[PDB]
């Protein structure tokens, strides 16, 4: 009698954590950018990364 | 007496024509086949068991190779009529004949989805239960303790 | 009349043409299985020999694809109906809310 | 050794609602009892009713009436769930005759003797105009399990009035069973566990009357514990009654008396001419 | 009970053989008035022919 | 809101109820997820494909 | 026809062992096959009349983790091998035996004093194996007379006795037609005992017990 409830999908507890450090490194590795140092293509390909 | 009588007998659909029916359906094979007949194993041959109703049950062993989902498939049945057609159907294209792929030797008959989860749930090891470190006789005595 | 809904049936069942909404306001008159009479106020009747108002309800028919098609009052005698509600409920159609 | 349980307590929480205990049952018998008597009133316990109702103005149920607001598809699906009680015959036809605005309730209905209406109050139909009238004849019989009307399509036995329609026949009074097992008093003896079972129906049957036939008839499939008219009168005159005793002797046989006539003789041969009956 | 012919094949044959021979064998049975060799538990040709072919 | 909907009335805040076989009255472990769906019947019937 | 329920006949009841058949009750009604079954099942399994032995001592012994000189076994294994034991007892509610024996070979049933009215059923059971010349076994078995299987726990080394004869019993319903309907059940049950009593006597045994349960209704 196995089911499947809506407590059977847990959360980890420090993902707010990784995407609050992630969003503050990209809002400013994105004006790194804007500075002129890096160009388009390596800024998106480290951003995907 | 005649050909006619028959007839009509079946169509009144008499209480003997059902036990007439089984004699004829208990040894002789049937072909199944879906829409979509990428491989041989597209075409089996079963031995019928007549149910009440007006849908085919498929043995869930044998959905791998026709690649059929219960969602709304249909398929259709072909009755062999020679002797030779019967014979080609129980010895070349049984269901119990074809369990190899002729593609690679891998067999085609693996449960999944239901079985797997089943054995899976059976076959675990908890720490601590009831029961635990003790001596048995044998399985035997093992399905009547948890029984 | 599904109990976990989105909002959006009332417009569903009241848009498409298969329940009964009412023209003018009023109170019902005579209710029956197979029509509706409407009383109509006298303030929306107009000035020159208005009446009433008389639906009659589709009964069991087929469609295009061979199923029913046949309304049901969901109303009673002396109820005060005013203008927009919905008197029949046609096919999938529970008070006036899509019901499939 | 075995203390065998007695039928200690019969609560009665309301007309359908029951309790009733079992005490004593021993170590592993709860259970076993509890579960084999809920699969069998949930299965097999007999009631009655309502099938085969005929209205005067109708001709099948997919049409409507006049001064009703009910269709009488809705009228046959709501005189299903009538709660009828017949002690006397197991096929009674009872009517309803009513007229004037208003609903149609199961008072209304005949007050014959024998016919207990467990719920007056309940609604069959609602009238709305006050020059109609609604007249019908109810026919309810007994059985048990479920039997819906597209089964009975034999056509073997008669052919249906135009006016007649079948309901689909709910026979099981029973509507669920909920048992529970739990310890019994000290009773000087531990190990004694009690088998409090909690029927509910509608209303037309007994508790104890119910439990006492689940009983019987897990007895009863337990009880396998072993290895292994001018015409007929012609012929009635002879002290003939049956066509085997005609069809034992010849037509010339029969021929030779003066107790047949020709309309006996030439009956006799039109039978005998789809070679069934009178082939010497 | 014929739920295969594992052995049936691995005695002799190319399991295309084995139907020719059965099918001759079934016909002898059912058109000719020729007795079956093995006996019959409301069995068809064709499963007694199988059967015999065993040896 | 859904829990405090199923605290309202008198229901298990988890969702999971425990059930009994109906065959053996046995208890299924891993108490099962019951509650109300909204089912459809597709105009795709078997009378018509027979 | 309202109390018209139909009757199984039971023609298979084929065996293929002496202490092992499979019986076939055809036909039920739609429901019955898996309530009967169930409940014999449970009733052969959780109530049932049997002697086993419950607890031995040995002559100089006193704990589970020890072992004796000359013995090709364990007290585990002997303990386990003496579970296996099946013995009738008569008359008296219990008795206790002893296995005074010393000689080279396997230690067999047939060893054990007679006692009496105690018989053995399976004389060639075999407890443990000798091979020394002056290596002597020396116990008391104590039988007892109970129903059902109570472990150590529930309760000198304690023995687990299965009072219950049977040592396995799983029932399987299927399809079954009378000239019309394919809704009917056939009930198929196969049960191995351990040679006290046929399974068709325990079969009969357990629906008795189970029919002299519902007196006070029918
Ligand atoms: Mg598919």
């Amino acid at each position: 009698g196995a089911s499947v409830g809506i407590d059977d999908m847990v959360i980890p507890e420090k993902k707010h954590e990784i995407i609050s450090e992630a969003e503050a490194e990209v809002a400013e590795i994105q004006e790194q950018f804007q500075s002129g140092l890096v160009t388009a293509g390596e800024r998106y390909n480290k951003v995907i990364d | 007496t005649t050909i006619k009588a028959a007839k009509k007998m079946v169509e009144r659909e008499e209480a003997v024509v059902w036990d007439i029916l089984d004699e004829v359906i208990r040894e002789h094979p049937v072909l199944l086949n879906r829409a979509p007949t990428l491989h041989r194993l597209g075409i089996q041959a079963f031995e019928p068991v007549l149910i009440e109703g007006k849908a085919i049950q498929l043995h869930p062993l044998v959905c791998a190779a026709y690649n059929a989902d219960f969602d709304g498939d249909q398929m259709a049945v072909h009755v062999p009529l020679t002797l030779e057609a019967q014979l080609e159907a129980r010895a070349l294209m049984m269901s119990t004949n074809n369990i190899l792929s002729p593609a690679n030797g891998e067999p085609i008959i693996v449960p999944s989805q239901d079985v797997v989860l089943g054995l899976y749930y059976m076959t675990r090891d908890c720490v601590n239960a009831k029961g635990e470190g003790m001596v048995l006789t044998g399985p035997k005595e093992a399905e009547r303790l948890y029984r | 009349k599904p109990l976990v809904g989105t909002g959006m049936e009332r417009a569903v069942a009241v848009d498409s043409g298969v329940t009964a909404v009412a023209k003018r306001g009023g109170v019902v008159q005579y209710v029956d299985a197979s029509r509706i009479v409407i009383k109509v106020n006298e303030d929306e009747m107009y000035p020159g020999e208005a009446g009433i108002d008389i639906y009659n309800l589709t009964k069991y028919t087929r469609s295009n694809q061979n199923t029913c098609i046949n309304q049901m009052p969901c109303v009673s005698l002396g109820e005060p109906v005013e203008r927009g509600d919905v008197l029949a409920d046609g096919p999938s159609t529970d008070l006036g809310e899509l019901a499939l | 050794e075995f203390l065998k349980p007695r039928l200690v307590d019969i609560e009665q929480v309301s007309s359908t609602h029951a309790k009733v205990t079992l005490e004593p049952l021993e170590r592993g018998f709860g259970h076993t009892l509890g579960n084999a008597l809920r699969r069998i009133l949930l299965s097999s316990m007999p009631g009655c009713a309502v099938t085969e109702v005929e209205i005067d103005g109708v001709l099948h149920e997919y049409s409507t009436k006049e001064g009703v607001q009910e269709d009488i598809l809705e009228i046959l699906l709501n005189l299903k769930g009538l709660a009828v009680r017949v002690q006397g015959k197991d096929e009674v036809i009872l009517t309803l005759n009513k007229s004037g605005i208003g609903p149609v309730t199961a008072a209304d209905i005949t007050h014959d003797g024998d016919v207990e209406i467990v719920k007056p109050q309940h609604v069959i139909c609602h009238l709305t105009d006050e020059n109609a009238s609604i007249s019908m004849r109810i026919k309810v019989q007994r059985g048990r399990g479920y039997v819906p009307a597209s089964t009975r399509i034999h056509s073997e036995e008669d052919e249906r009035p135009i006016g007649r329609l079948l309901v689909d026949a709910c026979y099981s009074p029973v509507e669920r069973i909920a048992y529970n097992v739990e310890a019994a008093r000290v009773e000087q003896r531990t190990d004694l566990d009690k088998l409090v079972i909690e029927m509910e129906t509608n209303g037309t049957i007994d508790p104890e009357e119910a439990i006492r036939r689940a009983a019987t008839i897990l007895a009863e499939q337990l009880e396998a514990f072993v290895d292994l008219v001018r015409s007929a009168n012609c012929l009635k005159a002879e002290a003939i009654h049956y066509i085997g005793d005609l069809v034992q002797r010849t037509e010339v046989e029969l021929l030779k008396t003066p107790n047949l006539g020709k309309k006996s003789l030439t009956e006799i041969k039109d039978v005998l001419a789809s070679r069934g009956l009178s082939l010497g | 009970a014929r739920v295969t012919v594992q052995d049936a094949v691995e005695k002799i044959g190319n399991r295309f053989d084995l139907v020719l021979v059965a099918a001759r064998r079934a016909r002898q049975m059912q058109v000719g008035g020729k007795d079956p060799l093995v006996p019959e538990e409301n069995d068809k040709t064709t499963v007694i022919a199988l059967r015999e072919i065993e040896e | 809101e859904i829990k405090e909907l199923l605290k309202l009335g008198d229901l298990p805040t988890s969702g999971q109820i425990r059930l009994y076989d109906g065959r053996t009255g046995e208890q299924f472990e891993r108490p099962v997820t019951v509650g109300y769906m909204y089912m459809l019947k597709l105009n795709h019937l078997v009378d018509d494909k027979m």
